[PDB]
DNA sequence: TCGATGTATATATCTGACACGTGCCTGGAGACTAGGGAGTAATCCCCTTGGCGGTTAAAACGCGGGGGACAGCGCGTACGTGCGTTTAAGCGGTGCTAGAGCTGTCTACGACCAATTGAGCGGCCTCGGCACCGGGATTCTGA
DNA sequence: TCAGAATCCCGGTGCCGAGGCCGCTCAATTGGTCGTAGACAGCTCTAGCACCGCTTAAACGCACGTACGCGCTGTCCCCCGCGTTTTAACCGCCAAGGGGATTACTCCCTAGTCTCCAGGCACGTGTCAGATATATACATCGA
């Protein structure tokens, strides 16, 4: 009932076959999912400051991509 | 009798298949639900607006920066000729990464 | 009073200048802003646009779409080689990655 | 009931003198005003250093010239150099 | 100026380089457009300088 | 009748040397012709003027980029288990440096 | 002479020591010549353009730091 | 022979507040001045960008906190934003 | 008129918030610069120059040396976790690299 | 505010964390000193925060 | 395992790049507008609930076999290296000169003013791509 | 090699963002002006930019030699894959209610202006540190 289990293994399998990988070793499953938190906590770490700053309670995308911006892959769209 | 395919191969037609289709990867829920825990986990508890458009934004970043960290290590295993992949050719790759991949 | 004119139809131009100039001197870069300068930038701008905009058209029409997608920015943008340089650390919402695999993996 | 900005009908047109039959998603034009905004506040980012490395308060299409000179690569510059270069000479008639 | 036509041939000496085509009321700009060129080990401008 | 020692490890105490030494590993006069060579390039061949602290600065730079990479193409050959060293293990560290060293 | 031979194979050898390489093929005495170079070509042309701003008929070392810190790997100490 | 700027005084009355017995080297004395001044330009951009994102035209110490909360990795900006308030309120009460 | 005594001495503290507001006004960097915030970024300084020198100087003397030579700087920066990580994009004028060799290349 | 007194405790529980040491005069900050902490594979902040 | 043998880790001294003195300003300290920023504030509007119920598109499990992954060994190879001439380059100094910095002094030129006007928010509406659904074309896999 | 099962066009069909489209009213834009940033002149030191000898670390080189990567069982194991069986997230949807972008207002308290004035900033000198001799534990290969 882990919230950072709610990953699921074939939808890391779908990202895999998105990447186009031959076979995977069971392992990954987890190895993911921590690289995946701790790039989640560097983001979100700095949009909470943001939105802090901004003094809102609410966490706008504007804060996202100033977040991405300050870990240096900006993203459009948005 | 029945008999069926290689390992591997058709996974590859799911391959061709999911790099023509641009879609998001990942369940909602359970990516509102984990990023959710993230903010409980910084805001001291508490929880904030999150904006549900925000959440796909940030939903399409995580996965389009998942895919590519993903394939450079896939591409660094092949560099050690071997055709699966370990998480020790993701530790490389991440480590491989400089700062960029920690910010 | 003597009729006045946007000064991106004295330039001959579509994107603004004079919204530009406002953007620039407001924008908090510099303090003096020369007259020169929104008319060099709306330029490289309008042809920047147009250089994507074709590419995008050019990917469009392969799949018979008259709507562009951002796939077909993303294909754009990651097939030239010379945007992709300039867009190297930005990424596109539900853009995708492009038809890309290894030699080796298929048998013979 | 509140006033914001963009570029739409900007690139909307910018569309039609390239493709004068096609049609333009609303994704792609977030993805086109983010990128536009995106580049100018990089190119005006690098013309005031640079305007702050020769101690001018003032910038002129020089300053942008050398700036998309250093910044852009390859003959997007060589080509960006001609069309403000064009345009300048265009706006300095009148 | 002219040398677009050369520089094109200049690149003609095998790769893929796409010359751009020219239809009438297009902006089609006159950038020579390329391969992705791979940079690891690609090639660089060494034939499109002006001497 | 004199005899040897062995290859590789005397090259180790040269890596503790090197290590310990902060100095610079490139003759002046080469790399000065050298990097006049190349604003015959693009200033269209009639050449500049220099600053000797720039000769310097740059000399550091290009050392301290060049053994980076270097010690990251070693690592990375060393993650697909051989000890010497190959230039496409540069391929791919270059490779897998994402648009750093190139902008 | 020619002068890209400048960079010669030992200077190659000693800064992999420095690197800590136990051995190395002898293909790399120009593969690290071209790699050098075109990070070189990458810098001077921006650093050229820095000057030709300036109007200086030399090269300044503050300039070659803007040129690197434009390009991402910045240097202190200049 | 007009002026030229540096950090180099408050660079060695640091260092003999922290340590009154050692030297220091005009190279690491111009590393550290470019240092400090790298250091604060990436603040003060920082700090212009977080200003802009709430049309602030003034900028306060609130803007800092919020920045050297963002550029400096943790417990480190954590003695730094104590550093900080404590600086300020010993300002505030003189 | 007034006593001679300067604000940073108002501060107490050893980096010019005069200066450093003169810098904000020349920066460029908004039209107006409130009054605590040169303050606190000379408060600010004065720490981070505390975190650098300290190592620095316990590197100097873990080689005993009266000066500091910037080799002790990069060893300083380089054995810790933030200073590293907010130098990464940063290189060191004759600090050299550090001693840092590899598992496997050890023989037996 | 002291939790630096708990929060060095529990660092101590099989790493190579150094605490700062304590000499008058000096500036001597109390700003945690580490390993090198290579980051592929690190620990991180799971027990210096503040709840 | 005990021993020669080329290191580098001590040690004495002997010059030469640095840290405090020092006039000297030129950038920093007191007084006072005024007009953007903090504070209140009610108000519509997104978003967080908890629900539905369907549901189906996904997760778990077993087999299963097949096809890679170390594994170690055989073994030609090519780079390591250290002596042996060799070279050129980083040494010293020496004009020198062209060009980087410093004032000077005008002169074109960007802020800061009234006053229209057009263009981007705001329904809106065909409406046509187009997502979507059935159906009939293609191309992997053993016998 | 080729049924056969999995996938790529092909016609139809609701449908719902969407691209003009009308209104509209808030910033561009003309004029002009006014201090003023800088363009240009010109002058003056100065740091590469060439020169000369010198001497010393590099430059093949090669002779053993040794790791090292094809390759081959091999084996085993683990992991596509695939079908079956849960299962739980997903999708409309109600509602709700409540925090949050307001705009509106309403003070208040930090940039300019001016006037003193003094701590950083270009010039000198006694150094400790690099440099040069012993010497010495000390790793590194014989058998």
């Amino acid at each position: 009932r882990d919230n950072i289990q709610g990953i699921t293994k074939p939808a890391i399998r779908r990202l895999a076959r998105r990447g186009g990988v031959k076979r995977i070793s069971g392992l990954i499953y987890e190895e993911t999912r921590g690289v995946l938190k701790v790039f989640l906590e560097n983001v979100i770490r700095d949009a909470v400051t943001y939105t802090e700053h901004a003094k809102r309670k609410t966490v706008t995308a504007m804060d996202v991509v100033y977040a991405l911006k300050r870990q240096g892959r900006t993203l459009y769209g948005f | 009798k029945p008999h069926r395919y290689r390992p591997g191969t058709v996974a590859l037609r799911e391959i061709r298949r999911y790099q023509k289709s641009t879609e998001l990867l990942i369940r909602r829920q359970p990516f509102a639900r984990v990023v959710r825990e993230i903010c409980l986990l910084f805001t001291r508890g508490v929880d904030y607006r999150w904006q549900a458009m925000a959440l796909l934004a940030l939903q399409e970043a995580a996965e389009a920066f998942l895919v590519h960290l993903l394939e450079d290590a896939y591409l660094c295993s092949l560099h050690a000729r071997r055709v699966t992949l370990y998480p020790k050719d993701l530790q490389l790759a991440r480590r491989l990464r400089g700062l960029q991949g920690e910010g | 009073r003597a009729k006045a004119k946007t000064r991106s139809s004295r330039a001959g131009l579509q994107f603004p200048v004079g919204r530009v100039h406002r953007l620039l001197r407001k924008g908090n870069y510099s303090e003096r802003v020369g007259a020169g300068a929104p008319v060099y930038l709306a330029a490289v701008l309008e042809y920047l646009t147009a250089e994507i905009l074709e590419l995008a058209g050019n990917a469009a029409r392969d799949n018979k779409k008259t709507r562009i997608i951002p796939r077909h920015l993303q294909l754009a943008i990651r097939n030239d080689e010379e945007l992709n340089k300039l867009l190297g650390r930005v990424t596109i919402a539900q853009g995708g990655v492009l038809p890309n695999i290894q030699a080796v993996l298929l048998p013979k | 009931r509140s006033r914001k900005e963009s570029y739409s009908i900007y690139v909307y047109k910018v569309l039609k003198q390239v493709h004068p039959d096609t049609g333009i998603s609303s994704k792609a034009m977030g993805i086109m005003n983010s990128f536009v905004n995106d580049i100018f506040e990089r190119i005006a980012g690098e013309a005031s250093r640079l305007a702050h490395y020769n101690k001018r308060s003032t910038i002129t299409s020089r300053e942008i010239q050398t700036a998309v000179r250093l910044l852009l690569p390859g003959e997007l510059a060589k080509h960006a150099v001609s069309e403000g270069t064009k345009a300048v000479t265009k706006y300095t008639s009148a | 100026l002219h040398c677009q036509i050369k520089n094109l041939l200049s690149d003609e000496i095998r790769q893929k380089i796409v010359l751009p085509s020219n239809t009438p009321n297009v902006r089609r700009t006159k950038r020579i457009r390329l391969k992705p060129l791979e940079y690891w080990r690609g090639e660089r401008v060494t034939y499109t300088l002006k001497p």
